[PDB]
Parts: C-alpha cells; sequence; structure tokens
C-alpha cells in the first residue's frame, strides 16, 4: 500500500509539465510517496568514491566555472573586479608569507 | 524533569536509496547521506533544535512562546495538517534491522547526559541564576521594569566562569556541552574559536567606578557553590578588612535562600556547604595571604577582587596558584577612571593576547568618547538636577558647558581636547605593524621592481626649528605594490650659504645608495622638488641634484607651468592632487600595498631611531610632516598622472 | 511521557524531507558536471526526481504560505530556499539535458548548466521605501544581504509594514539564487572581509586589550555567512574502494585493479622565481621546499588522473569527458596563483595548506617565535608571570662612487642586522600576530567554503517583526466593539481637554532613567533582541548593537543616548491633533527617524504622566513585535497601548481584551493616530470601574 512515484510513472518518453498534470497535478492523484531516486552515476562513484572526494571536485570546478564566465560590451560586472581583487590579495599574501619565514631563519 | 518532547520521538523509517558506505546518522532524525554534514544550513539546524530540549523552560527568554522557543521551534497549523497528510515510504526490513538501532543508539548518547549529575550541577547552576536574577539580586527566597539587566562584563565574567566549570567538571562531554552554553547564552552562530577563547585561564578584567563590582560577584559564588560539589573558590582582595563584607553578604544570600544546617561558616577564615551525600563545597578564603591556601587541590578559581595595587607580599602565592594545572584566576580589578590606567596591569596589553579587558567609557583619544555612548549605563547619568536656570541652548553647548570629561568626572586635562571635532586615526595599527615588520628584500628580489624610481622632496629652508626638516623619500613599484628604498629628515645647519646644495647633496647622496644597492635595475629617476615654500629655492635644489646627478638611468624632473606662465619649472606644486594623494596611499598602506625595503637607506635617521619606525610615528599622526608628505607624494607620484620628462 | 506533540513530530518530519531535499541538490550540482552520455542515463532518475519535488510542494505551498506571514523561523525558511532552488535547477538541467541529444555537443552543455552565458544572475534591487524617502539599494553579494536586513530592522519605526514585507520577498528571490544551494558558495559572492552581525557579537564578548571594537573589526575574516567545511581525502582513494563498486559482479573487479596497477606502474612550478624572494638563493630556501611539495602534489594529481583514465576505460569502455576534461585544456594555461586557488581534484585544499606550512617552518626556523605559534596560550601565560613578577617588585664631501658606495654598503649593512635582531629578540607579539592573521587569511582563501547558517537566520528574525505588526494590524480591526478615532467630528474638544490636564505637570526627573529604559525598548528593532534573554541585557546596549552595525555616524550616538536626558512643554508635545505618526514634511532617512524619535517620546511622556495623574490607568506601554505565537495559531496580546510604528493608525489602545488573553467579543480597542485623545478614551473606560 501507499506506493511510490517509481512504480507508477513505469514511461519515460514525454516531457516533464505532461507527466505533472498527469500524475501529481490530477485531482484523483493519491499522492501517497516521497522518495528522491539516486541521481549519481555509477561512472562517476568509481572516481570519486567519497562525499568528501566528491565535494572537492564539485567546489573545485565550482571555482573553475567562476574563473571562466569572468575572465554586447557591457563588463561593467561587480563580481569580477571582486573575484581579481581577491585573486591579487591572495597572491600578494602568500608573497609575504613565504619571505617572512625566509628572513625569520 | 524529563526535559522536552525533541529527545523521545519515535523512528520515523522514511527511506534511503544511499548505500550504507555514504549513510550517516543525525541524531532527532533518521539516517541520511553524508553531504548533509558538510552543509551547516542543516546540520546547525538539526542540532539546535535537539539542544533546544535540555533548555529549560526558565532559560528560553521572557516573551518566548507560552510552550515552546517560538524562535526555533514553531510550524503553523496549516503547515500541520499539511506535513500531517505527508508520508514517506517505508524503510526494507533487512535495512530497518539496523537502521533503527543506529538511531536508538545514536540518541541514547543524549538521554544519557540528560541524567548524569554531572551536567545536571551546570543546568542547575545556570537555571537558578537565570530565575534569581529575574528579580535583581536581593534577599529573595527562591520559590515599568521588573526584570534585572546583567551589564556586557556581568555578562563576560559569567561566561568565563560557566565555561570554565563546565570543561573541568565536564570532560567527557565537551561536545554535548558547548552547544548547550551556546543556547543557554543565547549566543548561536558562534564559532568554536570564541567559545574556546573561553575555556581559557587568567583573563584579566579591569571595570570602572562602581558598576556593580561587588554586587554581581557574591551571587556568583553563592550560585556556583551551592550548585556544583567539588570545587574551593579562592578569594583574595585587598586588606582583609575588605573581605569581610565579602563574607558577610556571601554568608546572608547563602543562608538567606538556603538552610542554614548546609551553611558552615568559620569567621575570617573558609565558608563551605555541604550536600546531602556526603559531599561538601568550599570557598576557601587565600585572603590570609599566609597559609591554607599555597597547596592547591580543587581551587581551580581563585576570584582574585581587586589587583589594581596588588596585595603587598601576597603575588608569591598567587603565582604559585599559576602553577596549579587547572587554575583560572579572574583577576577582577577596578580602575575608577581616577587613574585611567592601572599600569601595573594595563601593561599587560603591550605583549599578550585574549588576556585583559577593559570597561572603559572613553576612547585612547579622549576625542571620540561618542564611540562607548550608548553603551554607558543609564542608572549613572545623574546631574544636578536642573539643565539650566534660564538659558535656551543646544545640546552641544550644553554638553561643552557641561562636559566635566563627560561623566561628572575630573579626567586628565590636556591631550585629546574635550570637544572632539571629528578628530580620528586613518592608518589602522594592523597594517602600521606589518608594514614596519615585512620588509621585502629588494637587492634580491630585483625582478620583481618597475624599471622607474621615484623621488619626492619637500623641503624646510630654515634651521634651528622642529618643523625646519626637509623629507625625502625614494619609492618604486614592488609587484603592483609600493616600496620605500631611502627616507631623509634632513636639518639645515644654521646660516649656511648653500642650503639648497646641502639638500641637493642629501638627496644626490640617498640616490647614489640606492643605485649601488640594485645595479642596473633602474632606467629612469623621476624628481619632484616641492616648490611651495619657495620656488627659486626648489629650482636651486634641482638644478644642484641635475648637475651632481650628472656624475645608465635617465634623470627627470617634474616641471610645473605655474599660473599665468608659459615656463615649465622643476619643482612641483602641491595643492589640488594632495587630497586624491592621501585617499589612495590611506586605502593602499591598509591593504598592505605599500612597505619598505629590508636595505631601506638613511643617513639622516640612523643613529637615533629607525628610519621605517621614525615614518611610521609620523603616519600615525594622520587624521612636523615633511616625511610624510614626501612619502605620500612619492608614491602618487609613482601611481598616475600627467608625465614628467626630461 | 508517551504523547508527543504534533508539532513535534512535524518538525521531524520536516527535517527527514530537508535532509532527502539537500541530497537531492547535492546530486543535481554533480549532475551539471557530469558527461552528458553519462547524464542520459540518469534522464529517468532526474525526471522523477524534479516530479517529486513538484508534488512536493502544492502541499507545503499553503503551510509555507500560512507561515510566512505568522512568525517565519530558520526552519521553515531554509526549506522554502532549498524546495524552490530544487524546483529551479532540476527543471534547468533536466532542459539543458534534453537540448543535449539534439545538438550532441559537450561544449555547450557545460555552458548552459555551468552557466558560462549568463548575465551574471546576481544582482537584485530592494527599494526599502521608508516614510518620507524611499532609498533603493542592489544586493550583489552574501554581505550584501546582511547589510541590507540589518537597514531594515534599524529602519523599522520608519517602513511601513507592507512597504517592507514588499521589499522581504525581493530579498527571498536573490537569496533562493545565492544562498539557495545550502552546499557550496560561488567565490562570487562571498567576500569575507566585511563583518557579519555575529562576529560583532564577538569583539563584544571575548577580551580587548584597549583597542576599541571600530578598530579590531577591521581585522576579521567573520567566518560565520560561510564556513570551511574541513574536507579530508586520503591518498589512494581510487584503489581503495576499487575492489568494491556497486555493480560488477564480475571478475571485471579484478582485471580493472590490474589495469590500474599496470597504468601507475607505467602547477606552473616554474612561476615561483617572478615572486619577490628574499635571502640567500644557493642552498635550500622556503621557495625551494614549496615548490618541491607542488610538485610531489601535482604529481600525485597526474597519477590519479592517469588512473581514473584507465580504469573508467577498462571498466566501461569510454574515457568520460566530465567538466575538468571538456574544459581541460583551460587547466593548463593557468597561472601559478589562478591554478593554486583552484585546482586538486585528487588532492585536498588542506594539502596545499600543509604543503606550504610544511615549506615555511623547518628545523632551522629558531628556538624561540616557534613556541608561540604552537601554544599562544603559554606565551600569554607567561606574559603574566612576568608582569606580575615585574609589578610585585662631516667635511670631505666626495663626489666619485668609490666613497657614497663604501657609506651606503656599511649603512645597509648595519640595517639588514638592525631589524633582523628586531624580528627576533623583540617584536614576538606583533610575529605571533601576523602569522596567526596571514594563516588564517590562507586558510580562509583556499579550503572548500560552504555556507553559513546566519542569512537564514537573520531573515527569519528579521521579517518576524514586520509580520507580527501586520498581524495585530488586522487581527484588532476584527475585535469587539471598536472606537476607531481618526475621524474627529467631535474629538478636538477631548484632546485639547487632555492635552492642556497633562501639560500641567512636570515630567517628575526622579523617573528619567524609567522613561529614558522604556525609550530605547520601544526605538529598538526586532533583530537584535538582547533584551528579552534569560541573562539580559540593559536597552542601551541591544540599541548599541543594532545601531553600531549599520554603521551610524557618530555625530547621532549623542542625539539618540542623550534624547531624554533633558524632558516644560518644549521638545515634550510635537505631534499636532491627528498627525500623530505623519512624516508629511519630512524627507531623508536621518531627519526622517528623528521626527520618529520624537513621536516616541511624546508617547512615552505623555502616558508617565497620565499614569502619575489619573492613577486609574495602568498604561503598559507596548509593541506588537513582541508576543511571539504559543502552540498554534494563539497570540494572547495582553490590554495595553500599542504603537504599531504604522502611519495609517498608529495607537491601538486594547484597555480591555479577554480573561485568557486572546482578542474576541470582549476585546474593546480604541484606534486613533494622535495619542492625548487614545489617552482620554482609555481613561473613560478605566475610570468608572
Ligand atoms: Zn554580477
Ligand atoms: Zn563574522
Amino acid at each position: 500500500t501507499l506506493r511510490d512515484t517509481i512504480p507508477d510513472c513505469a514511461l519515460r518518453s514525454q516531457t516533464l509539465e505532461s507527466l505533472d498534470a498527469r500524475y501529481v497535478s490530477r485531482d484523483g492523484a493519491h499522492d501517497a510517496a516521497v522518495w528522491f531516486e539516486d541521481m549519481t552515476p555509477a561512472e562517476l562513484e568509481v572516481v570519486f568514491p567519497t562525499t568528501d572526494a566528491k565535494l572537492n571536485y564539485l567546489s573545485r570546478t565550482q571555482r573553475l566555472a567562476s574563473l571562466l564566465t569572468y575572465a554586447t560590451p557591457d563588463t561593467a560586472c561587480v563580481h569580477g573586479e571582486l573575484l581579481a581583487r581577491k585573486r591579487e590579495r591572495f597572491a600578494a599574501v602568500i608573497n609575504r608569507f613565504l619571505d617572512l619565514h625566509q628572513i625569520l631563519r | 524533569t524529563m526535559g522536552g518532547d525533541a529527545l523521545r520521538v519515535p523512528f520515523l523509517d522514511f527511506a534511503t536509496a544511499t548505500p550504507k558506505r555514504h549513510q550517516t546518522v543525525v541524531p532527532g532524525v533518521g539516517t541520511l547521506h553524508d553531504c548533509c554534514e558538510h552543509s551547516p544550513l542543516f546540520s546547525a539546524v538539526a542540532r539546535r533544535l535537539l539542544f533546544n530540549s535540555l533548555v529549560p523552560a526558565q532559560l528560553k527568554g521572557r516573551d518566548f512562546g507560552g510552550d515552546h522557543t517560538a524562535k526555533l521551534e514553531f510550524l503553523a497549523p496549516e503547515l500541520v495538517r499539511a506535513v500531517a497528510r505527508l508520508r514517506f515510504k517505508e524503510c526494507a526490513p533487512a535495512d530497518v534491522v539496523p537502521q533503527r538501532n543506529a538511531y536508538y543508539s545514536v540518541l541514547n548518547t543524549f538521554q544519557a547526559l540528560h541524567r548524569s549529575e554531572a551536567f545536571r550541577q551546570l543546568v542547575h547552576f545556570v537555571r537558578d541564576f537565570a530565575q534569581l536574577l529575574k528579580t535583581s539580586f536581593r534577599a529573595s527566597s527562591l520559590t515599568g521594569r521588573t526584570y534585572g539587566t546583567l551589564e556586557l562584563f556581568q555578562k563576560m565574567i559569567l561566561m568565563h566562569a560557566t565555561y570554565f566549570l563546565a570543561a573541568v567538571l565536564l570532560g567527557d562531554h565537551a561536545e554535548q556541552v558547548n552547544t548547550f552554553l551556546r543556547l543557554v547564552f543565547e549566543i548561536p552562530l558562534f564559532s568554536d574559536a570564541a567559545v574556546r577563547h573561553f575555556r581559557q585561564r587568567a583573563t584579566v578584567f579591569l571595570v570602572p567606578r562602581r558598576h556593580g563590582k561587588t554586587w554581581f560577584l557574591v551571587p556568583l559564588i553563592a550560585l556556583s557553590l551551592a550548585s556544583f560539589r567539588g570545587i574551593k573558590i579562592g578569594y583574595t582582595a585587598h586588606i582583609r578588612k575588605a573581605t569581610e563584607p565579602v563574607f558577610e553578604e556571601i554568608d546572608a544570600c547563602l543562608r538567606g535562600w538556603f538552610g542554614s544546617a548546609r551553611v558552615d561558616h568559620v569567621k575570617g577564615e573558609t565558608i563551605s556547604f555541604s550536600f546531602p551525600d556526603g559531599s561538601r563545597s568550599t570557598i576557601v578564603f587565600a585572603s590570609s595571604h599566609n597559609t591554607n591556601g599555597i597547596r592547591g587541590q580543587d581551587f581551580n578559581l581563585l576570584f582574585v577582587d581587586e589587583a589594581n595595587f596588588i596585595r603587598p607580599d601576597a603575588v608569591q602565592t598567587i603565582m604559585g596558584f599559576l602553577n596549579q594545572a587547572n587554575c583560572k584566576i579572574i583577576f577582577v580589578s577596578s580602575t575608577n577612571t581616577g587613574k585611567a590606567s592601572t599600569s601595573f596591569l594595563y601593561n599587560l596589553r603591550g605583549a599578550a593576547d585574549e588576556l585583559l579587558n577593559v570597561v572603559t567609557y572613553i576612547c585612547d583619544d579622549h576625542m571620540p568618547r561618542v564611540v562607548t555612548h550608548t553603551n554607558a549605563t543609564a542608572c549613572s547619568c545623574y546631574i544636578l538636577n536642573k539643565p539650566v536656570f534660564i538659558t535656551m541652548d543646544g545640546a552641544v553647548r550644553r554638553t561643552a558647558d557641561l562636559f566635566l570629561a563627560d561623566s561628572f568626572m575630573q579626567e586628565i586635562i590636556g591631550g585629546q581636547a574635550r570637544e572632539t571635532g571629528d578628530d580620528r586615526p586613518v592608518l589602522t595599527k594592523s597594517a602600521g605593524e606589518r608594514f614596519l615588520l615585512y620588509r621585502p628584500s629588494t637587492t634580491t628580489n630585483s625582478g620583481l621592481m618597475a624599471p622607474d624610481l621615484y623621488v619626492y622632496v619637500d623641503p624646510a629652508f630654515t634651521a634651528n626649528t622642529r618643523a625646519s626638516g626637509t623629507g625625502v623619500a625614494v619609492v618604486g613599484r614592488y609587484r603592483d605594490d609600493y616600496i620605500i628604498f631611502a627616507l631623509e629628515h634632513f636639518f639645515l645647519r644654521a646660516l649656511t650659504g648653500s642650503a639648497p646644495a646641502d639638500i641637493a647633496r642629501c638627496v644626490v647622496h640617498s640616490l647614489t645608495q640606492v643605485l649601488a644597492l640594485h645595479p642596473g635595475a633602474f632606467r629612469g629617476v623621476r624628481v619632484a622638488v616641492e616648490g611651495n615654500s619657495s620656488q627659486d629655492s626648489a629650482v636651486a635644489i634641482a638644478t644642484h641634484v641635475h648637475t651632481e646627478m650628472h656624475r645608465g638611468p635617465e634623470l627627470l624632473f617634474y616641471h610645473c607651468e605655474p599660473p599665468g606662465s608659459a615656463v615649465l619649472y622643476p619643482f612641483f606644486l602641491l595643492n589640488k592632487q594632495k587630497t586624491p594623494a592621501f585617499e589612495h596611499f590611506i586605502k593602499k598602506f591598509n591593504s598592505g600595498g605599500v612597505m619598505a625595503s629590508q636595505e631601506i637607506v638613511s643617513a639622516t635617521v640612523r643613529l637615533q631611531t629607525d628610519p621605517v619606525e621614525y615614518l611610521l610615528e609620523q603616519l600615525n599622526n594622520l587624521t612636523s610632516d615633511d616625511l610624510m608628505v614626501a612619502v605620500i607624494m612619492a608614491i602618487y607620484l609613482a601611481a598616475q598622472a600627467g608625465p614628467p620628462h626630461t | 511521557a508517551a504523547p508527543v506533540s504534533e508539532p513535534t513530530v512535524a518538525r521531524q518530519k520536516l527535517l527527514a524531507l530537508l535532509g532527502q531535499v539537500q541530497t537531492y541538490v547535492f546530486q543535481i550540482e554533480l549532475l551539471r558536471r557530469c558527461d552528458p552520455h553519462i547524464g542520459r542515463g540518469k534522464l529517468p532518475q532526474l525526471k522523477l526526481n524534479a516530479l517529486q519535488v513538484r508534488a512536493l510542494r502544492r502541499r507545503l505551498r499553503p503551510g509555507l504560505e500560512a507561515q510566512a506571514g505568522a512568525f517565519l523561523t530558520p526552519l521553515s525558511v531554509t526549506l522554502e530556499l532549498l524546495l524552490e532552488y530544487a524546483w529551479r535547477e532540476g527543471e534547468r538541467l533536466l532542459g539543458s539535458l534534453e537540448t543535449f541529444a539534439t545538438a550532441g555537443d559537450v561544449a555547450a552543455f557545460f555552458t548552459e548548466t555551468m552557466g558560462l552565458a549568463r548575465p551574471c544572475p546576481y544582482h537584485q534591487r530592494v527599494r526599502l521605501d521608508t516614510y518620507g524617502g524611499t532609498v533603493h539599494m542592489e544586493l550583489c553579494f552574501l554581505h550584501d544581504v546582511e547589510n541590507f536586513l540589518k537597514q531594515l530592522n534599524y529602519c523599522h519605526l520608519i517602513t511601513p509594514s507592507r512597504g517592507a514585507t514588499a521589499a522581504l520577498e525581493r530579498v527571498r528571490e536573490f537569496m533562493v539564487g545565492a544562498v539557495g544551494s545550502g552546499l557550496i558558495v560561488p567565490p562570487e559572492l562571498s567576500d569575507p572581509s566585511h563583518p557579519c552581525a555575529v562576529c560583532f557579537e564577538e569583539l563584544c564578548v571575548t577580551a580587548n586589550q584597549g583597542a576599541t571594537i571600530a578598530s579590531r573589526l577591521a581585522d576579521r575574516i567573520c567566518n560565520h555567512v560561510t564556513q570551511q567545511a574541513q574536507v579530508r581525502l586520503d591518498a589512494n582513494e581510487l584503489r581503495r574502494y576499487l575492489p568494491h563498486a556497486a555493480g560488477l559482479s564480475d571478475a571485471d573487479r579484478a582485471r580493472a585493479l590490474s589495469v590500474l596497477d599496470h597504468a601507475l606502474a607505467r602547477y606552473a612550478i616554474s612561476e615561483l622565481q617572478f615572486w619577490l624572494a628574499s635571502g640567500d638563493r644557493a642552498g635550500q630556501t622556503t621557495m625551494d621546499a614549496f615548490a618541491s611539495n607542488l610538485t610531489a602534489l601535482a604529481r600525485r594529481e597526474l597519477q590519479q588522473e592517469t588512473a581514473a583514465v584507465a580504469v573508467e576505460l577498462a571498466l566501461f569502455g569510454r574515457r568520460a569527458e566530465h567538466f575538468d576534461r571538456a574544459f581541460g585544456s583551460h587547466l593548463a594555461a593557468l597561472d601559478m596563483v589562478d591554478a593554486l586557488i583552484i585546482g586538486g581534484q585528487a588532492t585536498s585544499p588542506d594539502d596545499q595548506i600543509e604543503a606550504l606550512i610544511r615549506a615555511c617552518y623547518d628545523h632551522h626556523l629558531t628556538t624561540p617565535l616557534l613556541r608561540r605559534l604552537v601554544s599562544p596560550e603559554q606565551c600569554d601565560e607567561e606574559a603574566l608571570r612576568r608582569v606580575l613578577a615585574r609589578m610585585g617588585a662631516g667635511g670631505q664631501g666626495p663626489e666619485t662612487w668609490g666613497d657614497i658606495a663604501t657609506q651606503a654598503a656599511a649603512d645597509v649593512r648595519e640595517r639588514r642586522r638592525l631589524y633582523a635582531d628586531r624580528l627576533t629578540k623583540r617584536s614576538l607579539a606583533s610575529l605571533g600576530r601576523c602569522v596567526r592573521e596571514q594563516r588564517g587569511e590562507l586558510e580562509k582563501m583556499l579550503r572548500v567554503s560552504v555556507h553559513g547558517e546566519v542569512l537564514p537566520a537573520t531573515f527569519a528574525a528579521v521579517a518576524n517583526g514586520f509580520a507580527a505588526r501586520a498581524r495585530f494590524c488586522a487581527l484588532t480591526a476584527g475585535a469587539g466593539t471598536v472606537i476607531d478615532n481618526r475621524s474627529a467630528p467631535g474629538v478636538f474638544d477631548a484632546h485639547r481637554f487632555m492635552r492642556a490636564s497633562l501639560l500641567r505637570h512636570q515630567v517628575d526627573p526622579a523617573l528619567l532613567p524609567s522613561i529614558t529604559h522604556r525609550f530605547f525598548e520601544l526605538v529598538n528593532g526586532p533583530l537584535f533582541d538582547h533584551s528579552t534573554h534569560s541573562f539580559a541585557q540593559p536597552p542601551n546596549t541591544a540599541l548599541y548593537y543594532s545601531v553600531e552595525n549599520v554603521g551610524l555616524l557618530p555625530h547621532l550616538k549623542e542625539e539618540l543616548a542623550r534624547f531624554i536626558m533633558g524632558a516644560s512643554g518644549a521638545d515634550w508635545a510635537v505631534s499636532e491633533f491627528q498627525r500623530f505618526y505623519c512624516f508629511d514634511g519630512i524627507s531623508g532617512i536621518t531627519p526622517t527617524q528623528r521626527a520618529a524619535w520624537r513621536y516616541i517620546r511624546e508617547l512615552i511622556i505623555a502616558t508617565t504622566l497620565f499614569a502619575s495623574v489619573y492613577r486609574c490607568g495602568e498604561l503598559e506601554l507596548r509593541r506588537p513585535d513582541c508576543s511571539r505565537p504559543t502552540s498554534e495559531g494563539r497570540y494572547r496580546y495582553p490590554p495595553g497601548v500599542y504603537l504599531t510604528y504604522d502611519s495609517d493608525c498608529p495607537l491601538v489602545a486594547i484597555v480591555e481584551s479577554a480573561p485568557d488573553g486572546c482578542i474576541g467579543p470582549r476585546s474593546v480597542v480604541v484606534y486613533d493616530r494622535d495619542v492625548f485623545s487614545i489617552l482620554y478614551s482609555v481613561l473613560q473606560h478605566l475610570a468608572p470601574r
């Protein structure tokens, strides 16, 4: 009793809105289940087999994407300037963090 | 007695599609994916709604909802009736067998903290403190403003005491107790660093005249004794004529809202509270300063009352207590602004961190007293009880006439005036310290330098005056920052016949040294001689610099076409560009973008003081300035403007 | 003890649903980077999950709608954000996947999902819309939501109700996009330099050695609107989990391991020199150690990459092109810093901090200046011991090089040793702070930052005040006998009579503290409470917090602290006949707030003098922003005279409400603008009893 949506649909040649109107938006829809399918692909678990490893990659690619979009002619975005300032300050901070410990010796 | 309803919930075995290799168990909820632990937006909501059950009802607040902490756990009736008809899946049998075990076992370590008397001691201490301060500290029985208020330091002291006593009496629960004391002090969202700060020992307090200094420590002790079991709070003081009042005010309430049978009292010495099962905790008074306090067993507090003028020959027992392994010498004090600097303790701020805290109402600069104005208590605001006899004056002129150190006191006259006049510092102390300490070695990182030197000379053409110094700076670009290669603060010999050449010889000597230290680095040196003082004298300096340098890098001068003239003179006129130059400098300096060369050159500032240290003393006057002006302007020139030439 | 309340099991059900939805958003953020040919395999799963999220609303929709209008809580705010971000990004990614298998190109799939061709959808317009002047701000960053919610909190006595709960729906529309993920924060909208509202209380509560907070607040990373998540990643993570995979029930789990071992047996480090370098070059240096560590890290990364490629080839047959490979050409032409910030999908962002610390800290550093970092508490303890022990008891000017060069060489020979002896003998307390600050500023930039619990808490704390005010405005309209007095056919007489009868007495200067407290209690906002805690604080402190966070000019704090310090009829009565809360002839933000402080002072002093003259009334001067709801749909507004801050009908006098608290048929209430007419109507009721 109280079946899920995956035993309900059984057909996947359609658009999302049709299925919405046919299974979840009908007045007679019993809607008596909540079960989120596992969407991670095995072709990705076999290489990143750890939530920490799946999060480090998910953050590295996020940083890459945020670098690529900010690097017709508007160019007047505060986020590009913020990323530039952050990169410059990070470079200048690591600069005075290796030399400072070179001096202390 | 059983607490709230958040630690008794049933299983709610919804479902999971994640492999057991990933799933984690959050207490109070089922078993969810591992990604729900690196997301604080969930692991900070699912954990706060748990400890919001251990918190008693006398600690939620004063208007928090009748039955629950509405600000954390409240669902509208419509939403409750809507999520009621929401039904998850049902866990598979082979998966529900271990899931229920994991769930009911990860929750047992909470229904086990709610029972241990070691934690019940802390809960009782905090709840009694709250319920007994509700009506301000008085002779109540413990059975329009009507609720008492702890000022800021009266709360910092309570936190310093409670967090340490919890970390000491509860070591096996150093995680379930931090995130409970957070909820009990209404201090969540607080990183573990700024809470572990309260775990440290020997945190000195400097308090103004009265501020309920003594009125607060006696209830603190009375509740920290009759709640915990196995601590001996040492309470030293000044001359022991002041400690007997503490005796009486502790034992009056300690016997007032409790039974006298458990109140053990000997005159002039220790006081002891006994518990109905062979337990006793005392407040043994180290005020004798002779014996009975050298051997330490469970002191852990050492409530030193007044460390302003330390008691004679009583520092030996204190320093011996500092050797005890679990002692947190609270070190209360009272600088009543009658001296404003208990330099016996105030010198601690020199080399230390997170040690002492001052409850001050006037800053270092006595002009921005309005910084801490809305914080000064309203009870201590009494005046002559008459604004004016007959006068119509605004609050500004009134407070000017009625200044009296802004607190009816007789604070130090001089220095920072009474009318603030929008006076503030400009360069942060932190950037200043880094300017002093981190100095790139330019002679060995020459590849990082731009091939142009910029020099500014800000001349003074008098002698035998303190403002008669000539400032010289030679700077350049280092990466995208600015670095100082040389500094001079030069003082004319009196009645020389050649002041411009003396100044020129000074700057040429500086340049030469900079050039020799970095051979082949520079293609150009650009020189600006400020001409505000004397155009002719500035021109003469440029001419001598020009000639002397003629004995490679090309030498250029900034030129100026004075108003109404077609002539280009080799001087610089400082006017409209001052404000932009200063503004840019301040921003660059504060962000770490201006520095001094490790091998910075100075002939004139070498024997008495470090040149960078000397420059920084001038710079800290931003709100004799020849050096500061030369440095700021040399940098502005290295920055961007109109072209200077040959 | 068996019966547990429904709003307790409902909260657990909502927490479980929040966990499921957070997991789903994680899977979504993963599929936005996997190869499309593999993502298309999970097309039915993604479609089913989007269907489930759609069906999850339309049930929580009316519940969360009735919640947003009555006392939001930090649970149903993050729940709304996540159920919106899922319903958004799931459908967006599904559209981007169904666009695939039609064009069949990958480099244009990672420009749709990862958003490389968008017009930067991180901008918004707030238009606070106060009284007198409608100031408008734009929400670009994460701290720009804190600095707007604190502004709307401070300017709450000046802002209409439905003009604020319509500028909060414009903040939530941005938060759904920025903090809606709740799992990772894009580097664009995160400025850790700007301090938050809870790291201002840190400095107020922790120890300050002089150094007023205005100067301590500028050396902070604020660590609360974004966190660090402390991700750790082992070395041989691929070889560990290879003999244990989801499918692979065949012996292919052995041939895959064989190919892994066979391929294992089978950063632009050349750019460090252009950085600033000090000291001697011959021999070991910090730069050399850093280069060696980075070379080791790059070698581990390359080995992991080739092993992953070989394993995917041997197991499934096709080498997949994920985001880090389809755009792998842009990971080659990367500078040292641009590839140090990002990078290390094999290593961890903590391994780079390890490679830096192992380079800056060797056995040759020093005896001192090394123990203060490993124990910054023993240093201050020793300093305290030391303090206690000390307090217990010419001519011949040369032109050529041979002389000026020699004198400059001597001067630099002295000065290079001068500061070198400064950094070692003195300046230990300054170095122990500079290094522990640069290290924090580094770890905050390199570690994986996720999200902080601040925004969905302060948003709720701010919105609850306006929700409660709009709720009290409309809950009293439906009551028993209403005596609405905003129409004045015969009220001038009773207003002037009471104003004259009250202006005849002095303010009783023995009551000025009890008036200053009730002034700082009305003026303060709903966010910074600090006065209804169990360990309460004086209302002046709860106001200092709320007024110092939003940077207020110092020349206005005296106008606030010294407002009722002076209290004749001048500066006493400011309201006209019916224009009590009217800001018609005032524009701006500060001169529009002075006019509100004046009305609040007039109300407080008039109520005090009315309690003093006509002793019959009690006149508990209350505020509707308090009285949070109990277990369900009950608010129990007690009797008193509420300010309500609404320029439409400000003063609401609840003289006799009910013996249980609610507002029903025995709840005669008096609406009015003016204060003295309110007091007259209260007198006409409370006196003949
Ligand atoms: Zn943008
Ligand atoms: Zn912060």
